[PDB]
RNA sequence: CCAGGGCUACACACGUGCUACAAUGGCGCAUACAAAGAGAAGCGACCUCGCGAGAGCAAGCGGACCUCAUAAAGUGCGUCGUAGUCCGGAUUGGAGUCUGCAACUCGACUCCAUGAAGUCGGAAUCGCUAGUAAUCGUGGAUCAGAAUGCCACGGUGAAUAC
RNA sequence: UCCUCCUAAAGAGUAACGGAGGAGCACGAAGGUUGGCUAAUCCUGGUCGGACAUCAGGAGGUUAGUGCAAUGGCAUAAGCC
């Protein structure tokens, strides 16, 4: 380094929504908590969930009550 | 670092064994990190390349080089020696950092997630990509900033070729398709 | 002859201060009593009085500088105020050059034009945004803020 | 004062503060006040934050700021790439409700032009 | 829109698409009925719909349900 | 004679109105004061269901008795405390009701959301002399449905005319 | 009046109202010295970014650069900090 001309670099400990607590040395100043990390990322399971729109010839036989 | 323990422990041995190698020394291995931006704006007002100075001083903890124009041209209207991106540099400890501090929380956090491309590789084991928004790292807290202004990650490694550098980063469970 | 016109970013309509009492003497016996008035968006005003009255203190007093020892103000919460104070000198400070000096203004302007352009059409060149601001004098000061109010 | 996209005003009562949201108008946000458990008159800044926590899962359950941009956008979207009678109004720029273009409609066509 | 029951269609239409249907795609369907729904049965036929001077043809893909015959043959023209 | 389409097309201009720019105003709660008129393939109580438009059952009336049909400004209480706002309601998405073989071009109405222009308007121009102007509602003609139009009815109710 | 190339016939010099271009300056650093560095132009990847701004890899190798016109020269750099 080159004697205090970066900024602050201090151990910091950051949890997710539901724990994953890790401990990343960042330039905060104050933890966080925040949403699903790597580990919980919804891009291996609600693919299909994801790339689900469209339907209308199903919606329409249910308003064919008849 | 978590990511060069997991590399030192694991991946050698993953990469060795899926590729036959004879020395040890042959795995590539992931040697600089590069994130820049050309602001490009910075034409008629110097101080919005002080705010991108800032932004890259809080994204990665170093402090950004500034980077001039290598020749003018008349397309953009720049001179020689105009100031016109901004550079960091990472070696060792804090790329190690930053690549953990990346795949593990920033990339989720990018607004209509879906993997980032596997094709993007430039021939020779590197990699590139842009981000399109500076307000997915944690260090950027959506107040202080001003605009949408994003950045590019280039990682700089020992990989022979392409094919041995997408596995390298497929070891370290890199987002892909 | 410079060239000054003040634009205005946002119209306000109603009125600006609807000011009751204030209250305020400094030592001796208070230099107004009442002075309940309103503007309506009115214009003008100009206070007038001898050496000694109280103008610039009634003036601090009503921008915020100072306050009243009993009442209120209270302006427009739309409002901008631009401030041309009696004493400019703890403006004029901290070794700041001329075209440093008036880009510390500015909302959402450029570092090349609009700030320096706003110096070019009232009597300044190329020679003066690099010299201190500091060691400028009287007109010249003036001007300075006259190109501060236009440019807030 | 926080909900999805922000609860910014302050000084505003319980039931038009909700309003802000980007999908909230007054009978839906009605609904929010009175099926949660909180009076209708209250000022913002008087409730506790343990009481938001309660209105920001409810509030949660609608479409709003978030997500409500994307379904309308996308319904307009289709109707455009359809080759409907209605999208092609929202093509050229037109009313699409059936009323009149003869000398009204001066919303849809924007300011006045030569 | 219209009432709570019976989408109204012309029986000149659904015998002619009935026959359609059976037989699979085939030459486009050549009808003047304009206020007729679209029902679920009739994706992938050529209906050609009157247009006051002609019939334009038309495909029915899937977000074509909700809307009549009429809905996509423009009645009259622009510039 | 018939099916579909057009008179509902819109870079633009004009005439006649409606709705607003809000605090002598909006919003919620409660309670008074009218007149005129229509009703037989019609008016439709009461009851229940529906958030609401409405749906099912359905007495009475070809009528100073029954219906349409609770008048609205007002009054009293509370809030809003001067913002494009708790004004304004255009534009649009979704789900609806009813008339009629049929609601896409092209109906009316309701529910949820969205909430634009507009903060008293240039030259110039219009109406009114007393229950008049101004404002607030109600009914009828045509009519399956479809008026801010027209024709009529009543409440409050001024200034000035040297 | 002065500078550069050709005519100038492989030393120097050599004319014409022969063929082509420049100067009447600049710099208190754009000089001295010490330490360090190497260009243009192209390919493949990369948010806005674009035929060419900024970043990483490769090929090329001085076709870049030299305060100023041309000739000679310059990597031990005479070029860039
Ligand atoms: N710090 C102070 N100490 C004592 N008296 C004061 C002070 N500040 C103001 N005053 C009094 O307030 C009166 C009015 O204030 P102000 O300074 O505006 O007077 P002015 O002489 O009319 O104005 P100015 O000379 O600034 O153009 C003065 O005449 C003076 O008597
Ligand atoms: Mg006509
Ligand atoms: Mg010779
Ligand atoms: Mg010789
Ligand atoms: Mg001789
Ligand atoms: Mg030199
Ligand atoms: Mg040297
Ligand atoms: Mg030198
Ligand atoms: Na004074």
């Amino acid at each position: 380094m080159k004697k205090d001309i970066h900024p602050k670099y201090e151990e910091i400990t950051a949890s997710c929504s539901c724990g994953n607590v890790m401990k990343i040395r960042s330039t905060v100043g104050h933890d966080l908590n925040l949403d699903v990390c790597s580990k919980c990322h919804p891009f291996f399971t609600g693919k299909q969930r994801d790339v689900a729109t469209g339907g209308r010839v199903d919606r329409f036989n249910k308003r064919f009550n008849i | 670092a978590k990511l060069h323990d997991y590399y030192k422990d694991e991946v050698v041995k993953k990469l060795m064994t899926e590729f036959n190698y004879n020395s040890v020394m042959q795995v590539p291995r992931v040697e600089k990190i590069t994130l820049n931006m050309g602001v490009g704006e910075a034409i008629a007002d110097k101080k919005l390349l002080d705010n991108a100075a800032a932004d890259l001083a809080a994204i990665s903890g170093q402090k950004p080089l500034i980077t001039k124009a290598r020749k003018s041209v008349a397309g953009f209207k720049i001179r020689q020696g105009y100031p016109i991106g901004c550079k960091v540099t990472l070696r060792g400890e804090r790329m190690w950092e930053f690549f953990e501090r990346l795949i593990t929380i920033a990339v989720p956090r990018i607004r209509d997630f879906r993997g980032l491309s596997a094709k993007s590789f430039d021939g020779r084991g590197n990699y590139s990509m842009g981000v399109r928004e500076q307000i997915i790292f944690p260090e950027i807290d959506y107040d202080k900033v001003d605009r949408v202004r994003g950045l590019d990650i280039t990682i700089t490694t020992t990989a022979k070729s392409d094919e041995e550098g997408r596995a390298l980063l497929a070891a370290f469970d890199f987002p892909f398709r | 002859n410079p060239f000054i016109r003040f634009e205005q970013d946002k119209k306000l309509f109603r009125n600006a201060l609807e000011v009751e009492g204030l209250t305020k003497g400094f030592d001796n016996g208070p230099l107004f009593k009442n002075l309940n008035l309103l503007l309506e968006v009115g214009e003008k005003l100009a206070v007038l009085g001898t050496n000694g009255v109280g103008k610039s203190t009634l003036l601090k007093t009503l921008v915020g500088d100072l306050q009243p020892d009993s009442g209120t103000v209270k302006w427009s919460e739309n409002a901008r105020i631009g401030y041309y104070a009696q004493d400019h000198e703890y403006e004029f400070e901290n070794d700041l050059t001329v075209f440093e000096w008036m880009s510390q203004w500015k909302q959402e302007g450029d570092d090349e034009q609009a700030v320096r352009s706003i110096l070019g059409r009232l009597l300044f060149s190329q020679d003066d945004i690099k010299k201190p601001a500091k060691v400028l004098s009287g007109g010249e000061k003036g001007r300075m803020l006259f190109g501060k109010l236009m440019m807030q | 004062a926080r909900i999805a996209g922000i609860n910014i005003p302050d000084h505003k009562h319980a039931v038009i503060a909700l309003t802000s949201i980007y999908g909230v108008g007054k009978t839906r946000s009605k609904a929010i006040l009175a099926a949660a458990g909180i009076a209708e008159d209250v000022k913002i800044s008087e409730l506790s934050e343990g009481q938001i926590d309660t209105l920001r899962d409810e509030v949660a359950k609608f479409v709003v700021e978030g997500d409500l941009r994307r379904e309308i956008s996308m319904s307009i979207k289709r109707l455009m790439d359809l080759g409907c009678y209605r999208g092609l109004r929202h093509r050229r720029g037109l009313p699409v409700r059936g009323q009149r273009t003869k000398t009204n409609a001066r919303t849809r066509k924007g300011p006045r032009k030569p | 829109r219209s009432l709570k029951k019976g989408p109204f269609i012309d029986l000149h239409l659904l015998k002619k698409v009935e026959k359609a249907v059976e037989s699979g795609d085939k030459k486009p369907l050549r009808t003047w009925s304009r206020r007729s729904t679209i029902f679920p049965n009739m994706i992938g036929l050529t209906i050609a719909v009157h247009n006051g001077r002609q019939h334009v043809p038309v495909f029915v893909t899937d977000e074509m349900v909700g809307h009549k015959l009429g809905e996509f043959a423009p009645t009259r023209t622009y510039r």
